[PDB]
RNA sequence: GUUUUCGUUGUUUUUU
């Protein structure tokens, strides 16, 4: 998947308005760094 | 049994709030006159392991 | 049956006499103000680029810890609720500083004057950094010296000081009633007399001493209480009080709203 | 290292005063004094900035690289 | 390519990984890299 | 690793058969391991480190 | 790094309701209140003048662990009065004192200023 | 396309 290793935000949600990268898409599901958090979360491709 | 109970806000606040630094180090290796370490990003084509 | 008369009021600050009421709900309520009035802080701080000697981290949360004029906040939808994407003025504020010290010697004391309300949901009146007076810059905010520029762009929402205490709008609030221990609720500690070892309550005037041989009733209960509401700025004492008030009461609302439509 | 924001104990925002505080210090007017001056009854308030430590002047001090 | 800068005299520079690495313009033989070009957040908390 | 579950439960130095046991999983957040308070008495702990 | 979220204090998700009923078999008329996203501000405010009701038998709460914004009520109206009539009672009850003391401290800034 | 790896031995320090 060459759609990942970019600078991706998020739009909607309980973290809306928060920069981040993408590490692993499995499939129809992505996974997300944040910058301030030193956590990386799940959300859907959608958002 | 010593264990503390503390104020949130004054740690929302900042209170015994400090820093961490980690240095670290690298440097380019000589096995030789014409074989040494090079720093680059490595492409898998070239490199391996 | 709820009484309100104020002993001195101010800006910052409101002390009244609140009676007729119950131990339990003028807690609930101190708490309310304090802990469950939603506020605006700066949240979102961003870097174009810096030269100051301090961790951008501890800037950003020096940042945060500003209060700012609140008034609308009322108004502003969380950022949560809003649909847009990313933000909008409608969900967020834009504020920048943009710092540099010129000259090899000296020293340049970014104040929060600095801070400028570039966006907002106008024409609330939020987002304007707040001060104990115009010609007061405010909190120093940073010192840059020789060739030490800072230039940031920041975006804050509202939120509730539950969430970060940054959004705390009163700085201390105070309670008490009965100074006189006439409901004995506690228990005072001495060696020779508790009386010629403590000191009296400020509001030790509004009760008289209990008299000498006055029998303890058990029937006593807490109904005198005694207030101070400060605000840290960024709220009026008075639109705290009512605030506050008004989220106690929305939240009863929305409880017995669930009540009838579990049901 | 520089001012506090804010009292951690209750959350007062004291850093708009050091300024003030430093120049009531500069007539040497005495430290309760100068606390009494600034309106900081509470303790809990007077306590970080008698005792509080400013050294951001000595980072200022080194030479920055640029 | 990259920007670098100096410590000492304070100016920026860029070699391109052939250039021995040496001040371009005061000899100080301690040379560092530059902040990257992405824009950054804090949460302020 | 589900709550409730048995788990071994292991202190040191274990001087005698007390010094360890087997306990149910609890899990919740935050990096501590959380002990009902009597249990420190075999174990002979307290929360300085 | 296991810290729970702290905007969660107050979001109520969407799947549980802000408050859950559970009549409790174990007393005639008793039920139990299982609360979301809640702690002592309303827990007591809401106990205390239900307390005050004499339709009530018995009342009281408890937050089973302080990380959790979750706790739970059991109350016992008498038999005339289920639970939920009298809760929703307090609910009303405090909801007008409230709005009195607002008008009140209304009044009471206007005329001091 | 599945798949897939970092060293030792010492030292000294503290950690109860
Ligand atoms: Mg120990
Ligand atoms: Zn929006
Ligand atoms: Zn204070
Ligand atoms: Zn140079």
């Amino acid at each position: 998947d060459p759609t990942l290793n970019k600078t991706v935000k998020i739009r909607q949600g309980g973290y809306k308005g928060k920069i981040g990268i993408v590490k692993e898409a499995n499939g129809d599901r992505f996974r997300v760094e944040l910058h301030n958090p030193n956590k990386t979360i799940p959300i859907p491709c959608s958002f | 049994e010593d264990s503390m109970i503390m104020n949130q806000s004054s740690i929302d606040r900042g209170l015994f709030r400090s820093l961490f630094f980690r240095s670290y180090m690298d440097q380019e290796k000589r096995f030789g006159i014409s074989i040494v370490e090079e720093f680059e990003k490595p492409t898998r084509a070239t490199t391996l392991r | 049956e709820p009484k309100v008369n104020i002993i001195n009021a101010q800006d910052d600050e409101v002390e009244l006499m609140l009676s007729d009421v119950n131990l339990s709900l003028a807690n609930s309520l101190r708490r309310t103000m304090l802990a469950e009035v939603p506020t605006l802080a700066i949240d979102l701080v961003e870097i174009k680029m810096n030269t100051s000697v301090l961790a951008d981290e501890f800037i950003s949360h020096r940042l945060g810890l500003i209060p700012l004029v609140s008034e609308d906040v009322e108004e502003m939808k969380y950022s949560r609720d809003c649909t847009c994407e990313d933000y909008c003025d409608e969900c967020s504020v834009v504020l920048e500083l943009s710092a540099r010290h010129e000259g090899e010697e000296g020293t340049t004391d970014v104040y929060s004057s600095s801070l400028i309300k570039v966006s907002g949901p106008g024409n609330l009146n939020v987002g304007e950094p707040v001060r104990r007076d115009d010609y007061d810059q405010g909190i120093l905010l940073c010192k840059l010296r020789n060739h030490q520029e800072l230039n940031i762009r920041c975006i804050a929402k509202k939120g509730i000081a539950k969430e970060h205490a940054k959004w705390s709008p009163c700085s201390a609030i105070a309670f008490e009633y009965d100074p006189h221990n006439k409901l004995k609720h506690t228990d005072f500690w001495f060696e020779v007399d508790a009386k010629k070892e403590w000191p009296d309550s400020k509001y030790a005037t509004w009760e008289e001493p209990p008299k000498p041989g006055e029998v303890f009733d058990y029937k006593a209960k807490p109904n005198r209480f005694y207030m101070t509401v400060e605000t840290t700025g960024s709220l009026k004492a008075n639109q705290v009080f009512s605030r506050g008030i008004k989220t106690l009461q929305e939240k009863l609302a929305n409880v017995l709203f669930e009540l009838e439509n579990s049901r | 290292m520089i001012i506090p924001v804010r009292c951690f104990s209750c959350g007062k925002v004291v850093g708009d005063k050091w300024d003030a505080y430093l120049r009531l210090l500069e007539e040497g007017k005495q430290e309760g004094d100068a606390l009494d001056e600034l309106k900081l009854k509470r303790y809990c308030c007077r306590r970080m900035v008698l005792t509080h430590v400013d050294l951001i002047e000595k980072f200022l001090r080194y030479n920055p690289l640029e | 390519g990259v920007k670098y800068t100096c410590g000492a005299c304070a100016h920026n520079f860029s070699l391109n990984k052939s250039d021995p690495v040496r001040c371009k313009e005061c000899g100080h033989r301690v040379i560092y890299k530059a902040r990257t070009k992405r824009m950054i957040q804090f949460d302020a908390r | 690793l589900m709550d409730d579950d048995p788990v071994l439960f292991n202190r040191q130095p274990s001087l005698h058969k007390m010094s360890m046991m087997a306990h149910r999983v609890k899990v919740m957040p935050y990096s501590t391991f959380r002990l009902n308070l009597s249990v420190t008495s075999p174990y002979n702990a307290d929360f300085d480190g | 790094m296991n810290a729970p979220d702290r905007f969660e204090l107050f979001i109520l998700p969407d799947d549980v309701p802000k408050l859950k009923i559970t009549p409790d078999s174990r007393v005639p008329n008793c039920i139990i209140i299982k609360f979301e996203r809640e702690d002592h501000t309303l827990a007591n405010l809401l106990r205390e003048e239900l307390a005050l009701y004499p339709d009530v038998t018995f009342v009281a709460y408890k937050v089973e662990h302080p990380l959790f914004a979750n706790f739970v009520m059991r109350l016992q109206t008498e038999e005339g009065t289920r639970p939920k009539q009298a809760l929703e009672r307090a609910c009303a009850s405090i909801i007008n004192k409230l709005k009195t003391l607002d008008h009140k401290f209304n009044e009471e800034w206007n005329i001091k200023n």
